[PDB]
């Protein structure tokens, strides 16, 4: 509700208070003083506040929603990134020039369909962020047509391969892949490290796939990456690259050990009484 | 016993010479390879000197 434009709209143009058109139930059940706590709050009010109510409950006062219609949408478009934030008073005056010039019935039937469309699109498109796979799927799949289906040796291993390529695009919804140039790439996250290359990594492994010093350190880092989405039947035992896969597999174990056993070390060499500067380098040297 | 009220000036002349300041948590020489210089803080990190 806080990522929703109508009910932002609703905290920045409805007021605060309970007027007798928003809240005309909420008001006559303070006016007819059946409500749960304190039902004698209306008694306790001057004329001038008790009179002006009962008025505008008995014949209540019409009302514009342009300016609530125009501003969920406004407030939709600034959050899907399709406007800036701060050309979010420009396109609201813009918008509330078109929605005046050309206002009808038909525009203000049409103004009350796009705010539960707004609605779905906001929502549409934080479910597609955390899930992080249309961008990603569409990207790989079209790697996937340039590589060719049918390596000479070891279909076998490169059949499980790229569809545990498949497995990280999906299990991790930050990460994507795309093109720049003739290659692709793959980022871990959005704005962090780690990208290896695609069509140099499947231009490298193309040849080593049945072998059982000579590879390039992104196609290193491809096989850490696509470590745990992989397991130990995906790939063979006895060949070179599906050795490394297992003997990546217990380096990402053993540095998720190590992490807990450095969390261990450093708290006990703490109380213990040693030199902080010393403490944290004669541990790391232990465990690398 | 005519000698005038006198102020005395001090100073060092120290020739030939470059003012060492180790860059050593105790400004020994334990090693050329210092104990700072070895540093986790002063190795993976980048400093700005002023």
């Amino acid at each position: 509700d806080a990522t929703d434009p109508a009910v932002r709209a609703a905290l920045q143009s409805q007021p605060s208070g309970l007027n007798s058109t928003d809240d005309w139930r909420q008001v006559m059940d303070r006016i007819m003083s059946l409500t749960a706590r304190n039902p004698d709050a209306f008694r306790q009010q001057p004329q001038a506040n008790r009179l002006s109510a009962i008025l505008e409950a008995v014949v209540p006062a019409r009302a514009n929603p342009t300016h609530e219609k125009v501003l969920a949408i406004v407030n939709a478009l600034a959050e899907n990134r399709a406007i800036r934030p701060d050309e979010a008073g420009l396109v609201y005056d813009a918008l509330l020039q078109r929605v005046a010039r050309y206002n009808s019935g038909n525009v203000q039937t049409n103004l009350d369909r796009l705010v539960g469309d707004v609605r779905e699109a906001v929502a549409q498109r934080e479910r597609a962020q955390q899930q992080g796979n249309l961008g990603s799927m569409v990207a790989l799949n079209a790697f996937l047509s340039t590589q060719p289906a049918n390596v000479p040796r070891g279909q076998e291993d490169y059949t499980n391969f790229v569809s545990a390529l498949r497995l990280m695009v999906t299990e991790t919804p930050q990460s994507e892949v795309y093109q720049s140039g003739p290659d692709y790439f793959f980022q871990t996250s959005r704005q962090g490290l780690q990208t290896v290359n695609l069509s140099q990594a499947f231009k490298n492994l193309q040849g080593l796939w049945g072998v059982r010093s000579l590879l390039t350190p992104n196609s290193r880092l491809l096989l850490l990456l696509i470590a745990p989405f992989t397991d130990s039947g995906s790939v063979s035992r006895d060949t070179y690259l599906g050795h490394l896969l297992t003997l990546y597999r217990e380096a990402i174990g053993q540095a998720h050990v190590d992490e807990h056993t450095f969390q261990e070390i450093t708290s006990v060499s703490r109380a213990l009484g040693q030199e902080d500067t010393g403490s944290l380098e004669a541990t790391l040297n232990y465990l690398l | 016993k005519t000698a005038v009220d006198s102020i005395t000036q001090k100073k060092f002349l120290c020739d030939r010479t470059l003012w060492r300041i180790p860059f050593s948590s105790n400004f020994m020489s334990m090693g050329a390879l210092t104990d700072l210089g070895q540093n986790l803080l002063y190795a993976n990190s980048a400093h700005a000197l002023d």
